[PDB]
């Protein structure tokens, strides 16, 4: 019963701050690339195809990263409502309740298992043709009102824009060629009301048409090639990165002693700080192998490193 | 079964609150650890349990140290413990809280299991919110739970932290009479509190402690005749 | 009152500058970090850290309104869980009276962030861009003359420059060109080669400032130049949206200090100091992201971005007022 | 000087915590707001002191309606509240914290006010430690200090919160000595207490609250021989 009671509580809460751990960092990345497409260099109506696709790479930081919290959380309130005073009364000790939420933990493994091995490269590779795709757009598209915007051979202004990218106002092109025109709507480009110069020839008219990685590859194709520091790099991410949910499991559980009237929320700052010490060294370590200078045995050495951190501190 | 602790000592910041306390305490004894407030007796009430760890200090249970040993060690070794905040598991039921203290015991299977939730969940008179969660009682209901989910951890002696706190005087009786369960029991009863009048009214053997260091013991009635109690603990004229 | 007001002032003050300090600290080991990853032969490890020191001034300007907000969180919740504001109520000052004093406390921090942002940030930016590392192919329009330098400098030459006048017919009048130019006084430049077609108010100081981005600029600056504009060409809705959030800055810094005090008057009245951290920190994040998504909105939307920068500190400014008022 | 409450209410979740309280106290009376635990006696006391608004209720002080006011205008009208936890200023010292209370008073000067706070000090023993931090003082000098300085605002009732709350049997005199002091200066003192027996012992005039109603009224002798009250609250021997 308290094993099942321990789950739900960790469940429920390690989702709610999943939820709002991934509101929080994937809502501030996409404020960015609002932000871009206002510049007119991303299109507006595809940034959430980026935020669908980005989904699974931000979910590989948010899930350790959750259920870590989530764990604090939970062992916090058991503290501060002095449940662990009759959990521990009754001979049941923190590290008993650790080794309770193991099935749990390995659950949450074979998640972000799933979601390394397979969705983040999936995810990233979509990403990456979308950006392809989007990082092939130039002239109109980049316009913005009352400004000059050069793109190679083209210098254009705009007096007026939309909400959308479309229906521009007070448009000055150039090239050499010079076209001016009061109206112009997206490159296709149907320009109205504009004149054509030549630099001496001159064209009025009415209306104008102008005719102007290793992160993502699968897991199937990089499990051998071990030799590759690259890919060797990237499938010791993969491979040992899932072991950051047991690491965050057996350090949510050393950090998590905290007196009622400190709060449920007190050693969450100092907690979340070491566990995004942990990945920053991973992430360190990554660059370092793809550089060819550490190897891929300094995956399980570093996850090692904060495991028995981890055991000591909850075991003195 | 005797709890005999010796010694005691702790500082705060190099200011030691506790100085040499001792004091025994034997299984089926109601043993009330009093004293002026801040003096000791609840840091040595504290580190007794498990949950202040000791500077200078001998716990033992029956020739069997437990000084080195963690507070769920000690409770593994027969010593309950009772917060006077409400310990209750929030969100489950009184059946539930008391079962899941029942299914850590080693020694009672599922079938037997049964019957001893039921018969604990009767003797307190709370069998009508068995199916009731621990948040949706009332405060002497929720207090009888938790006392009965601490017997379902079989303790040889229950560490009993303000009983009598935020009680009215109606269900001070009551709380006593739980409380002379708990010794009729077996169960050796360690009792610190404020309310010291009403606490010295069960208490078989009561120690003062002042200044952190023990001042006083004995029944009661020789705490009561004491020159020095009634000095810096309980006044000239006490009730 | 002068001691209640002296204590309380002291008290939130020390809390905003260790805030301040602790989150320029973070800022700059995390920016460190970031930049780790970029490290190539000219860049090195040290090189990167001068960057990341001589952009510290610009990030403290950014976190001074977060750290106002959790300065004032920290103050308060020191104040009230040992039950000095219950006090400070029940002798006879009012919860207004209180947030005078946080917000006069945090006035300090506002005149810090005119410092850093007339004085400070703007060469300590040019510092990190050199340590890192006037304007190439300007193009500019000046009512209906359009007119492109491929080079120009702050000294007052030009190079390679190509003015197109026109009417309110759109109509080619003359295209002049030139291969070198100099700057005597405003309205007119001398040059050489002037190769007029049949058929200026370019100013050297504002040069510097067109590759600087409007964010960036100082307020000096940035009105100096938006006053260029509006004298001889129509100003960009982004540099709009620049100095409307600077001219906000002081006041959502006030702001949000208010809704720190109103929080811990209210629903994070008799809260943990860790959970009080914790909602500042969500409020933090949340202000921030806020008026970076209205910024970029107010960028592709038709309202003036007045309007999308006043919106959220007004609107949290009456949040917080009624927070007060429901004591 | 009289502090009239009457039909207070106020609930929680839709739960009537507090039910019609009324009560009575006048200005030089030690007035106990007594009742079991849980039942309103608590919640109507902050009701007075303006801690919590009042859903239905009407305070009045000298024919001068409270119910609108906040605490704070409360206390400017002749309502003091001295808070059950350590209310003393953390970084300022014993002579500090009353004399910063002392300044807010608009009708003394700083000649009168050195004066005020210089007889305040010597009136609760508390001189010795004028300078020195109220962080750094012992419970009961930290609990004199805090009386002197809510006297330095010059209250007409003082509303005292578990004021036998963590006390030795022996400072319970030094308390009631406290209390006595402060209506033989005209204080109204209303008092809210889970330890009754020592707060009936001072009380002129007390009231039973039980499940959010007053189910008695009276000196706490006439307290003592209702049956009502050693029914739900004090039980059959007390
Ligand atoms: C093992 C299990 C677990 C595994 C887990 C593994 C990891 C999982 C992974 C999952 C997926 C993932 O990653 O998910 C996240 C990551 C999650 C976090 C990490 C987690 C790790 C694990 C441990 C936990 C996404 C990510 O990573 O996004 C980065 C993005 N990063 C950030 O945004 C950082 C912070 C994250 C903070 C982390 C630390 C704190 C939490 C622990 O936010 C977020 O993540 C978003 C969100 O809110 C987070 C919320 C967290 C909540 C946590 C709650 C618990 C990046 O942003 C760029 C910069 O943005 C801001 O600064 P300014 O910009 O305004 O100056 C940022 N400051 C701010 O906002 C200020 C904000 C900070 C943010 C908001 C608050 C957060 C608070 C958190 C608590 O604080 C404040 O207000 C004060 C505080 C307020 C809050 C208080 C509570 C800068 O942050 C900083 O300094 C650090 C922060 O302060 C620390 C915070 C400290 C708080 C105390 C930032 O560095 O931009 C990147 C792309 O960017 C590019 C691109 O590549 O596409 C490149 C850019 O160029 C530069 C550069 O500028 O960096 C310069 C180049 O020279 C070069 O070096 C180049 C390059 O080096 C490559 O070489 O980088 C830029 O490019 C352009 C431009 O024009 O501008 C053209 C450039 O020109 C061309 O460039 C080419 C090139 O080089 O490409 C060249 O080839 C060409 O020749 C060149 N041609 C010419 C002509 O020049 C150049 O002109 C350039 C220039 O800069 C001028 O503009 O500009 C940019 C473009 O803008 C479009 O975006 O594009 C993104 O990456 P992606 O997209 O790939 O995802
Ligand atoms: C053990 C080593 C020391 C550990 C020290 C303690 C670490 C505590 C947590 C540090 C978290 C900072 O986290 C750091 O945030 C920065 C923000 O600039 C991220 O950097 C982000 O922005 C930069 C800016 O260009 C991009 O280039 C980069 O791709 C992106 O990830 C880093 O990827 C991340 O490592």
């Amino acid at each position: 019963i308290i094993r099942r009671y321990l789950v739900k509580q960790v469940v429920s809460t390690s989702l709610v701050v999943i939820a709002l751990l991934t509101l929080i960092m994937m809502g501030g990345r996409l404020i960015k690339y609002f932000g871009v497409a206002a510049q007119g260099r991303l299109d507006a109506g595809v940034l959430f195809s980026i935020i669908g696709y980005r989904m699974p790479e931000f979910l590989t930081l948010i899930l350790p990263l959750g259920f870590f919290i989530g764990l604090m959380l939970v062992f916090g309130r058991l503290y501060v409502d002095h449940e662990m005073a009759v959990l521990n009364g009754s001979g049941i000790s923190r590290i008993r309740l650790g080794q309770l939420l193991i099935p749990l933990a390995l659950v949450f493994l074979v998640i972000q298992g799933i979601l390394m091995l397979w969705m983040t490269p999936w995810g990233l590779r979509q990403f990456d043709q979308l950006s392809s795709s989007q990082a092939v757009r130039t002239g109109f598209d980049l316009v913005r009102p009352k400004e000059f915007i050069s793109s190679g051979p083209y210098t254009i202004y705009a007096g007026d824009l939309s909400e959308d990218r479309k229906n521009l106002k007070d448009i000055f092109f150039y090239q050499d060629v010079m076209i001016l025109a009061k109206e112009a709507t997206r490159n296709v480009v149907d320009l109205i009301q504009g004149r054509r110069y030549e630099i001496y020839s001159q064209a009025e008219f009415q209306r104008y048409r102008l005719r102007l990685k290793v992160e993502a590859l699968p897991s199937s194709k990089l499990w051998n090639k071990w030799n590759d520091p690259v890919i060797a790099s990237e499938m010791g991410w993969r491979v040992f990165g899932p072991f950051t949910i047991v690491i965050a499991l057996m350090m949510a559980v050393a950090l998590c002693e905290v007196s009622p009237r400190q709060g449920r929320y007190y050693r969450l700052i100092p907690a979340i700080f070491i566990f995004a010490s942990l990945i920053v060294l991973l992430i360190a370590i990554r660059t370092r192998i793809s550089r060819d200078e550490l190897g891929v045995w300094a995956y399980p050495a570093a996850l090692a490193v904060y495991g028995i951190a981890a055991a000591l501190f909850s075991r003195k | 079964q005797t709890l005999c602790i010796k010694h005691l000592a702790k500082n705060y910041s190099k200011r030691w609150v506790v100085k040499d306390v001792s004091f025994e305490m034997q299984s089926g004894q109601i043993v009330g650890l009093l004293g002026p407030n801040g003096a000791g007796k609840t840091t040595s009430f504290y580190m007794v349990v498990g949950l202040v760890r000791m500077d200078k200090g001998e716990i033992h249970l029956d020739n069997l140290d437990l000084s080195d040993l963690a507070m769920h060690e000690r409770a593994r070794k027969g010593i309950g413990y009772l917060p006077q905040e409400a310990s209750i598991f929030r969100k489950l039921t009184i059946a539930e809280n008391i079962m899941a203290i029942l299914e850590t015991r080693k020694d009672l299977n599922k079938q037997q299991r049964q019957q001893r939730l039921q018969e604990l969940l009767n003797d307190f008179k709370i069998t009508h919110i068995k199916d009731s969660l621990g948040m949706s009682v009332s405060g002497g209901e929720r207090r009888r739970a938790e006392i009965a989910r601490a017997l379902a951890a079989d303790p040889k002696f229950m560490l009993l932290d303000e009983p009598f706190a935020g009680v009215d005087p109606i269900s001070v009786g009551d709380i006593k009479d739980i409380i002379r369960n708990l010794k009729d029991r077996g169960i050796g009863v360690l009792i610190t509190d404020h309310n010291v009048r009403e606490t010295l009214a069960i208490c078989e053997h009561a120690y003062i402690v002042s200044e952190g260091a023990v001042i006083a013991e004995g029944s009661p009635q020789d705490i009561l005749e004491n020159e020095q109690v009634r000095k810096v603990y309980l006044g000239d004229d006490f009730t | 009152r002068r001691i209640v007001a002296k204590h309380v002032t002291k008290t939130t003050a020390l809390a905003m500058l260790g805030t301040t300090i602790v989150l320029v600290i973070l800022q700059v080991l995390f920016t460190y970090l970031g930049e780790l990853s970029n490290l190539k032969a000219d860049y090195s490890a040290w090189q990167a850290f001068l960057y990341v020191l001589w952009g510290a001034p610009r990030y403290l300007y950014e976190i001074l309104p977060i750290s106002a907000l959790i300065g004032a969180i920290l103050g308060l919740g020191t104040l009230a869980s040992n039950s000095e504001l219950i006090v400070m109520r029940s002798v006879g000052i009012s919860l207004w009276r209180i947030v005078g004093w946080v917000i006069r406390s945090a006035l300090v921090l506002v005149l810090l962030s005119f410092a850093l942002s007339e004085w400070v940030v703007p060469y300590t930016n040019e510092r990190a861009n050199s340590v890192k590392s006037e304007v190439r192919g300007y193009w500019s329009r000046e009512g209906q003359r359009f007119i492109y330098v491929d080079y120009a400098n702050s000294q007052g030459q030009l190079k390679r420059i190509q003015v197109v006048d026109f009417d309110d017919n759109y109509r080619l009048k003359s295209v002049t060109n030139a291969e070198q130019g100099q700057f005597v006084k405003d309205g007119q430049w001398l040059l050489n080669h002037s190769q007029q077609m049949a058929i200026l108010a370019l100013q050297p100081k504002y040069v510097h400032m067109v590759t600087i981005d409007p964010e960036d600029l100082s307020f000096s600056q940035l009105v100096s130049f938006m006053n260029y504009m509006r004298e001889y060409s129509q100003v960009p809705k982004t540099y709009q949206l620049a100095f409307w959030k600077k001219v906000a800055s002081p006041f959502a810094l006030i702001t949000l200090v208010l809704v720190a005090c109103s929080f811990i008057f209210g629903p994070l009245r008799q809260q943990s100091m860790g959970f009080r951290l914790v909602i500042a920190l969500f409020i933090g994040l949340g202000f921030y992201y806020l008026q970076d998504f209205l910024g970029y909105a107010s960028l592709v939307y038709n309202p003036s971005p007045a309007w999308f920068v006043l919106g959220p500190i007004v609107l949290m400014f009456v949040a917080g007022s009624y927070l007060l008022y429901r004591a």
